């Protein structure tokens, strides 16, 4: 039950995906639509007024940031413009587990997959990525760190 | 405990009665019918302050857990109203600061600081209302909620300190822990009454639109 | 993850390593001749004097190439300088204006032209305007620069180094022979008022 988003500068999602553990075998039935953009839209609000200041030396990674009344969110800000958001958590428990360093070895690790696709000179900014390979790569890159 | 209950009901009723019946609108001051109040132009809740001081002292000596935060609500309303608006630099809150020393949240000497401190104190006392299991305000005695009074408690908190962070940062600023300290609706909030939900979401939306946090 | 489609996918209980094209991205060194890249720039400016009407639209239709690749050079130049990829860390972002126009001064020119532009002068009369002078510009040294319209490759390339950085900015070039160094070009840049006022909240 994990939900990835890359959300752009003018609020566009350049890459957004879910996946599920087969131990859950589905994901957030009837909660999968409120845990989407509106929560993430407010997450854009809090990283909008959290990036530009020094202080709430690792300016990119930020860890767990906020919490609605069912789960809690994490974040990452790149200087490319983009703001990576993973949304994780089994829906039964309040999932506390922020690994905070091994999933820090996801955000700097998915960053180059965004880099090499950005370096495609046919690829513009403010348009999403239907790579058939880079989206099959990231779930297997999430097979490293569940 | 019967003396504690008798003093609790009498002190809560007397605190609210002499609060609302002193300086309700005192800019013309019709001095006839001076039975229940002084009611002159210099009558701004002074006997209400003395009565609320004795009421909070007897409430702390009563030792409630549910109704006892209304004493802190009475003292906080006293130090807000009669020591902010029609104060005229009197601010007679010596036994209020003594109750702040006794029960909770002493050691403050400013506007918008001791009010926040006593609001945290009354919130902690209403958190210490673990299980009253009775009916006190008898509008509802079987289908009622401690949720339905606690949402009014912290929205009194939210309206009375969220405006102090002026949208224009330079004027009167503090840290933006208003959203951080606003995420406190862990309760269920599934339709006790629809107008409570409407005023709670109107104020919760309006403060985010005030602080420029649109999303 | 199409725009038309939803964010829908499948479970994690397999392993699809069927991948095609992903490689290294490191600082390679191949170092082609200045005549070759000069001919590339040469026939590019020939196309732009062919297809475009007058001065200012040609200036914009030159600076758009810099806006195409300025974002691209920004993010991995920062990913190489302030950081396969057995990564220690990624360091600090733009704090203000004066570290990020130090970052053109520090390691953009030495990424491109193997030296450093000689000054990064904060202006006298105002603060929205800033000015960097290159002393002997490398990629336009053959063009007789009496028209200064030919150096708007690099005004376009630094504007796309600051438009990602959140400082929208009027960027111009002038040329002024203040020294025995001849044909040195000043890139007097500007900003807008608002991120100057975001700097002007606290400095």
């Amino acid at each position: 039950p994990q939900y990835f988003a890359i959300i752009g500068k003018k609020d566009n999602p350049v890459y957004e995906i879910e996946f599920t553990n087969a131990e859950n075998p589905q994901g957030f039935p009837q909660d999968l639509k409120e845990l989407n953009p509106f929560i993430l839209h407010a997450s854009l609000d809090i990283v909008e007024d959290l990036q530009w200041q020094i202080n709430p030396t690792d300016n990119c990674y930020l860890g767990k940031v906020d919490h609605f009344y069912g789960l809690a969110i994490t974040a990452y800000i790149s200087y490319s413009g983009m703001k990576f958001v993973m949304i994780h958590g089994n829906s039964a428990n309040s999932s506390v587990v922020i690994d905070d360093n091994n999933m820090r070895s996801f955000y700097q690790e998915v960053h180059e997959l965004y880099v090499k696709t950005l370096m495609n000179p046919f690829y513009k900014i403010t348009d999403p990525i239907r790579s058939p390979a880079f989206d099959s790569r990231v779930r297997t890159l999430a097979r490293k760190h569940l | 405990r019967s003396q504690q209950k008798s003093l609790g009901r009498q002190m809560k009723i007397l605190g609210n009665f002499q609060l609302l019946a002193g300086r309700y609108v005192d800019a013309l001051n019709s001095f006839v019918d001076a039975i229940t109040t002084l009611y002159k132009v210099r009558d701004y809740l002074w006997l209400g302050s003395a009565l609320d001081g004795i009421s909070i002292c007897f409430l702390l000596l009563s030792y409630r857990n549910s109704i006892s935060i209304a004493a802190m609500q009475s003292p906080r309303n006293s130090i807000m109203s009669l020591s902010a608006p029609a104060l005229n630099i009197d601010v007679e809150n010596i036994n209020l600061p003594l109750l702040i020393k006794c029960i909770s949240d002493k050691v403050l000497y400013y506007y918008d600081l001791s009010l926040m401190h006593n609001s945290e104190y009354a919130p902690q006392v209403v958190y210490c209302e673990f299980l009253l299991k009775t009916l006190t305000f008898m509008t509802s005695c079987y289908k009622s909620s401690e949720f339905s009074k606690d949402v009014l408690d912290n929205i009194v908190k939210n309206q009375h300190r969220a405006l102090s962070d002026i949208p224009n940062s330079p004027m009167f600023p503090r840290f933006e822990v208003y959203f951080y300290s606003n995420k406190l609706f862990e309760l269920q909030l599934k339709e006790m009454q629809v107008e409570a939900q409407i005023k709670i979401y109107s104020t919760m939306a309006e403060v985010y639109r005030l602080l420029g946090y649109k999303r | 993850v199409g725009p038309k489609q939803a964010i829908t996918s499948e479970a994690s209980t397999t392993y699809y390593i069927s991948r095609i094209y992903s490689e290294s991205l490191l600082f390679k060194r191949q170092e082609a001749s200045l005549s070759a890249m000069a001919f590339l720039f040469q026939e590019m400016i020939s196309q732009l004097h062919r297809t475009c009407k007058t001065a200012g639209d040609f200036e914009t239709k030159l600076s758009d190439y810099g806006h195409n690749i300025g974002i691209r050079l920004l993010e991995l130049l920062n990913f190489r300088a302030s950081v396969s990829n057995y990564i220690t860390k990624m360091r600090r972002r733009d704090l203000k204006i004066l570290d990020i126009l130090q970052f053109i001064h520090g390691t953009l020119w030495s990424y491109l032209f193997n030296h450093v532009s000689d000054d990064l002068v904060k202006s006298s009369e105002r603060d929205n305007e800033y000015m960097i002078v290159d002393n002997f510009p490398t990629l336009t040294q053959f063009i007789p620069g009496e028209n200064v319209s030919c150096e708007y490759f690099v005004c376009g390339i630094i504007k796309g180094f600051l438009f990602n950085a959140g400082f929208p900015c009027g960027v111009t070039a002038h040329r002024m022979p203040q020294g025995g160094h001849s044909q040195r070009t000043v890139y007097l840049i500007q900003f807008d008022r608002q991120v100057l006022d975001r700097e002007g909240l606290r400095f």
